[PDB]
RNA sequence: GCGGGGUGGAGCAGUCAGGUAGCUCGUCGGGCUCAUAACCCGAAGGUCGUAGGUUCAAAUCCUGCCCCCGCAA
RNA sequence: ACAUAGCAUAUCAGAAGGCACACCCGGAGAACUGAAACAUCUUAGUACCCGGAGGAAGAGAAAGAAAAUUCGAUUCCCUUAGUAGCGGCGAGCGAAAUGGGAAGAGCCCAAACCAACAAGCUUGCUUGUUGGGGUUGUAGGACACUCUAUACGGAGUUACAA
RNA sequence: GUGGAUCCUGAGUACGACGGAGCACGUGAAAUUCCGUCGGAAUCUGGGAGGACCAUCUCCUAAGGCUAAAUACUCUCUAGUG
RNA sequence: AAGCAGUAAAUGUGGAGCCGUAGCGAAAGCGAGUCUGAAUAGGGCGUUUAGUAUUUGGUCGUAGACCCGAAACCAGGUGAU
RNA sequence: GAGGGUAGCGGAGAAAUUCCAAUCGAACCUGGAGAUAGCUGGUUCUCUCCGAAAUAGCUUUAGGGCUAGCCUCAAGUGAUGAUUAUUGGAGGUAGAGCACUGUUUGGACGAGGGGCCCCGGGUUACCGAAUUCAGACAAACUCCGAAUGCCAAUUAAUU
RNA sequence: GCUGGAAGGUUAAGAGGAGUGGUUAGCUUCUGCGAAGCUACGAAUCGAAGCCCCAGUAAACGGCGGCCGUAACUAUAACGG
RNA sequence: UGAUAUUGAAAUUCGGCACAGCUUGUACAGGAUAGGUAGGAGCCUUUGAAACGUGAGCGCUAGCUUACGUGGAGGCGCUGGUGGGAUACUACCCUAGCUGUGUUGGCUUUCUAACCCGCACCACUUAUCGUGGUGGGAGACAGUGUCAGGCGGGCAGUUUGACUGGGGCGGUCGCCUCCUAAAAGGUAACGGAGGCGCUCAAAGGUUCCCUCAGAAUGGUUGGAAAUCAUUCAUAGAGUGUAAAGGCAUAAGGGAGCUUGACUGCGAGACCUACAAGUCGAGCAGGGUCGAAAGACGGACUUAGUGAUCCGGUGGUUCCGCAUG
RNA sequence: GGAGGUAUG
């Protein structure tokens, strides 16, 4: 069967274009990995494919129908992150779509229901496309993937290594015929350079030539017609220059490169203490009553599957003192597993200086370096992509005047070269951080303080395994 | 900056080119002009 | 007259596509050593030739000027 | 190994080959040129070569033109008309029907079926040759039925037998 | 001449796909018609055509042969002409 | 016109056909007015009559097209004395 | 030396673009064929009337062409043409001038810097400038502005 | 360039036949729906060599550097970057 | 190089479809291996519960599966709790594998009978041709035909600008504005200087209001140059963007409302070889603003472009090869 | 207990 078709489909979203996009074509026992940077065009896409966001141009028509777990979910902190996802997946699949649409499934999620979930999908029989930036889950998921490099979707048989591997024979290919055309074109250039030479040669007199043979005056034309010859050669060359395949580079965007202004480091013996903190809500002993205490330049991690109550004890660290000891000199800085910018404040720019006093080149240059123009700065908070805004509360967060970071699930929305910016900072930060993530392999670099949460009582022990 | 049909949004006859930026004015833009088939000053949307 | 260039002391990236100036050797102080070299630890040294504009942001784009290299003359 | 090439002997107004620097049918088939260059296109299915036949050739008695009160083989002249169309919609190529005239002519086979003979010798009735019969669209014929009539007639060696 | 019980009325044929040509008609919406390759019908309640294709209505009855005339030319013979 | 008769004649015959008498509009179509157009407005093109047949001359087109004059291209053949 | 072989979209070549019947950047003959020639040369008797052009525009166009412009013939309109007188008008030239734009001389002050001496103060000096007196430059300066030429006229005359 | 390798990718004819569209026997409630059949198009997927790719080959094609500093006269620089 | 005829017979093997059977189903938490739905409070049990043992399948190394022998009465569930979802039990089904019956092809070889042997021998025959015959080899490949892809100066047909102080290089080719340009207009050169291939949903339309730059002086972060206050100052500012011509009775700068940056046209004019380009009152329709008069078919003006053929998209009281 | 081979100054 199709299940679908999209044709002659082109979304500007701005005056860049987002999507040049023709016989999109997704047919029966389909399973496909999606994949871009961040603002590549992905969720854009698969809402127009679910119907929801026709575009400025071009024609959709599905002819099985479909459901799309959102990002960016519009539903209010009664439940915990990884549970409203769970809700949303179970949706889905009680629906009976027979073609599922997810943006970023595996967002707030533990290893264990991710495990479910590719078991569950191995065993679907339907189709799907999908978009994680989770490596080995996709390399166990899909059948083909698709790039969105610049609105451009290309296709690949086989897993994310394959598309690794192919993208890397083709951006080799690529930079060797470049090199190839750049060597050729330098090479004629210089053959033109010295037959120009000896055309200008070709009509000067000689040296020591005397009166007789100076007063020669009839070999004139002779010489005129040599010289004729030899820039009429310098005329097929340049012809040659011309008739040769001009090929390019890619303009390739700078990489990733966070910044934290400055720490002034003190590395005093403490940071943070608390002692026996009742931990629930109402009728649910989340975790035990439990002290803790945290030192100068702890990076402090967090590891518990979902409904624990990591975010929970995050709020306890940011507000209220039930059996917590702080003091005047550490600064929190809050970035929360839920957005907390403002949507519709009418830049990035404000919203970000709203907690930051620093000058505006710097902070345009700091959102250059997480790839946010000079035109882009000014857009709204939230029209946009979720990976960006993740960048951009970490930027407010860190241009905030704090010495110690509080960050529940950062790296959630975030593409795999921005992670790793992420990963080097907080390894390199001076300062205390603490954090939640389900990334083992991300915090085998970072964290020097390992915690877990379980059963409802709590153990922390120190550097990784 | 490019090219733009307009269309009234009770017939569907274009009617009308103009010009926009697509950066400016991003959106669907609409303003009311003259339809030749309603003989009425009518809305006419991008298309 | 035409065409390329001028980034710490030397040689090279970065300019095409504007987003916090980088690499090797060197220089300075301290170490090791019987002393010197190598080696180990730190630190300086760059109005990106200059003067004007555009930009929130200039080595980067535009202008003008002073040199350097070839060709010529 | 039967017999099959092959070989030997007799008979043919049997063929060949020439041409009228013409006419016709078929094979195979250019380029200069023009397009203000050129490659599609044109030149041109022209010229040259080749085969064959005739005094004429070819085509030809609708699996057709058409669209009214329809016409009734073909071919050729006129006119339709440089129209309709074809066309790098460029250069340029370019009809036909209708309608008016010359001339006018229509016939035979295959199949069904009958009969004789031969192979199977079903000894059942399949196959083949011969002779009969029969040939078309407002469907026809075989098959059965009724009238005739055995050259009275009718037609012929330009088709319809020679 | 009547009758309509059954039998017969042209097969690797028509047609199609591909490639080519020829049809005034350059593949074009390309009907009609030949060739090569491959595949491959129907059977009178049939088959074909009326400029893609379908239906209706009308006209014929493919895949088998013969057929003068009117037309073309002139080596040549005769009689003549300008 | 062809064709028929006629002395290779004129001439007779033949009215298929052709130009014209009505245009406008891409066309359906309407009609001295039509097309545009909402319009009876305005405008375009037309009306408010003379064309036709043969022919002298001139010019143009197609045919070698005022004469001569290439280097060259193609096809078929002749040449190793 | 003989007898012979290889044939032109070819053959032979101890290789030179050399030979293939006194010429080979692809033989000779015939035909297509009167190839094509925007190129040169030539184009035959007389008289009468009128009588140019060598310019614009476009042109794979520049020594070719098409259209206009200038010519001739015919039919028609019918004084609409020419010249001058007068009136009016548009326009910025030669000249002249410095009122702006830029250039420039010599002065009077200076606006305050700079080199140098000891916070301030000096200078046989640049003077960036500002102002002012006098004299000067201009195709792309003009407060001004001719003669001519032009466009017309309910005008007159000559043609 | 040639030689070998052959994983993977791209890649035709043909095979395959999702889906769209035309007609219409019947239904219709307003003029819309529309079986089969015949038709015009026709996707995914399969689908060789080649090409991308890996290696080798130079009596194969072919190619063979700059700038700066430096030693008992100064020049040069065995030497260094 | 591949498909397809020539072009056959056998089989292993691998796959896809159907049907039958053996079954098989572990995220974390939870009593532990929780497949889907429904029914579900009883199911099993001397026709043998638990427990002991082997054998054996699966397996995530937890454990379930079941052929059995000893054994002889409990084992399991709703409830509980957990968890997205409840466990017994049963009806039907699904995943995954295996097995089987049948289809369905494919690769792979095997064979011989087509086809092939410039293999041998025999005869025609005296013959190195050929034909036939026999025997060996190869074999449904090759070779041949049609269709398709790739390579392919081996070969052919052709293209491969013009201007221009000779040609050539260099430069230019179209458009806009100044000067040359000789006071109308027009006017050339490889004469001199510069720009264009856009931009603006307001920088348009309209109605209201406002008038600059620069200097002196006073004043914090000091050329007091930022911003301010006054006086002077008629244009030296600004006019999106080149220059010129113009604008301060604003064409410049702000504010409010809007979409005339409308439809159908268009007398008469400019320029003009043509094709095109420009201006255009005014009429009608339907309107924004303004109290009204009235302004408004873009922008202070002049550049900001590209013929036809062709194809694409939309609409249509247009044809539609007999009729529809 | 002895013999033989097996970085600068
Ligand atoms: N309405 C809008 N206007 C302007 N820019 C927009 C608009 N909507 C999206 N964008 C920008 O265009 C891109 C939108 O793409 P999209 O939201 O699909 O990204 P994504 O691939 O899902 O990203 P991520 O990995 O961050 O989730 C982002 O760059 C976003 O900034
Ligand atoms: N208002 C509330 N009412 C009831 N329960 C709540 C409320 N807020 C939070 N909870 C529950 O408290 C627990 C909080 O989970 P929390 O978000 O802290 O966990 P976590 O470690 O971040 O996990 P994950 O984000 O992966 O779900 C969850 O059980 C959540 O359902
Ligand atoms: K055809
Ligand atoms: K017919
Ligand atoms: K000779
Ligand atoms: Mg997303
Ligand atoms: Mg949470
Ligand atoms: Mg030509
Ligand atoms: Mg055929
Ligand atoms: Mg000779
Ligand atoms: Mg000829
Ligand atoms: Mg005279
Ligand atoms: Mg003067
Ligand atoms: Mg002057
Ligand atoms: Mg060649
Ligand atoms: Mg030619
Ligand atoms: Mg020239
Ligand atoms: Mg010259
Ligand atoms: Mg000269
Ligand atoms: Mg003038
Ligand atoms: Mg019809
Ligand atoms: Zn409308």
């Amino acid at each position: 069967k199709i299940l679908l078709e999209g044709l002659h489909i082109k979304h500007y979203v701005q005056d860049r274009l987002l999507l040049n996009i023709n016989r999109l074509k997704i047919y029966q026992n389909d399973r496909i990995g999606l994949i871009g940077k961040n603002g590549s065009g992905k969720t854009t896409l698969l809402h127009i494919l679910y119907k929801k966001i026709v575009p400025e141009e071009g024609i959709v028509k599905q002819f099985s129908h479909c459901e799309l777990i959102p990002q960016l979910k519009l539903i209010e902190s009664t439940k915990s992150g990884g549970e409203v996802t769970r809700n949303y997946i179970r949706q889905a699949l009680d629906k009976n779509p027979e073609l599922l649409l997810a943006d970023q499934p595996t967002t707030n999620l533990d290893n264990n229901y991710i495990e479910k979930l590719e078991q569950d999908l191995k065993n679907w029989h339907g189709a799907f496309i999908i978009v994680s930036h989770d490596r080995a889950f996709l390399d166990n998921l899909c059948t083909t993937i698709w790039e969105i490099d610049e609105g451009r979707i290309t296709e690949y048989k086989g897993n994310y290594s394959n598309y690794v591997e192919q993208k890397e024979l083709e951006r080799h290919r690529e930079e060797l015929e470049y090199e190839k055309y750049e060597k050729e074109k330098k090479r004629l250039e210089k053959a033109i350079n010295i037959k120009e030479q000896k055309a200008q040669r070709a009509t000067k007199k000689p040296k020591n030539l005397s009166s007789s043979e100076g007063k020669i005056k009839v070999t004139k034309p002779y010489f005129a017609s040599k010289q004729k010859k030899l820039r009429k050669t310098v005329k097929s060359l340049e012809t040659r220059l011309e008739k040769l395949e001009r090929v390019e580079k890619r303009n390739e965007l700078p990489p990733l490169k966070m910044d934290l202004v400055n720490l002034e480091s003190v590395k005093n013996r403490t940071i943070i203490r608390g002692e026996d903190v009742s931990g629930t809500i109402e009728g649910r002993v989340l975790w035990k009553a439990k002290s803790f205490s945290i030192r100068g330049g702890d990076k402090m991690a967090i590891i518990g599957s979902n409904g624990t109550g990591k975010t929970t004890f995050i709020k306890k660290i940011v507000h209220g003192n039930p059996g917590i000891s702080l003091s005047p000199s550490v600064k929190i800085g809050y970035f929360s597993q839920k957005i907390d910018t403002l949507e519709l404040d009418k830049s990035i720019l404000e919203n970000v200086q709203s907690s930051s006093q620093q000058n505006e080149t710097l902070i345009r240059t700091i959102l250059a370096r997480m790839h946010f123009f000079r035109d882009d700065v000014y857009k709204p908070i939230s029209v946009l992509s979720g990976g960006e805004r993740v960048k951009v509360a970490l930027t407010k967060v860190f241009l905030s005047e704090v010495n110690t970071l509080v960050l529940d699930q950062p790296t959630n929305f975030l593409d795999m070269e921005a992670i790793e910016a992420f990963e080097s900072l907080l390894k390199e930060y001076n300062g205390s951080i603490i954090f939640v993530s389900h990334d083992r392999k991300f915090i085998e670099k970072v964290a020097t303080r390992i915690m877990t949460i379980d059963n409802k009582e709590i153990k922390i022990f120190d550097g990784t395994y | 900056r490019v090219n733009v049909t307009l269309a009234c949004t009770e017939c569907g006859d274009r009617n009308y080119i103009t010009t926009k930026n697509k950066r400016n004015n991003p959106e669907r833009v609409e303003m009311k002009k003259f339809c030749s088939r309603e003989n009425k000053q009518t809305l006419h949307r991008e298309t």
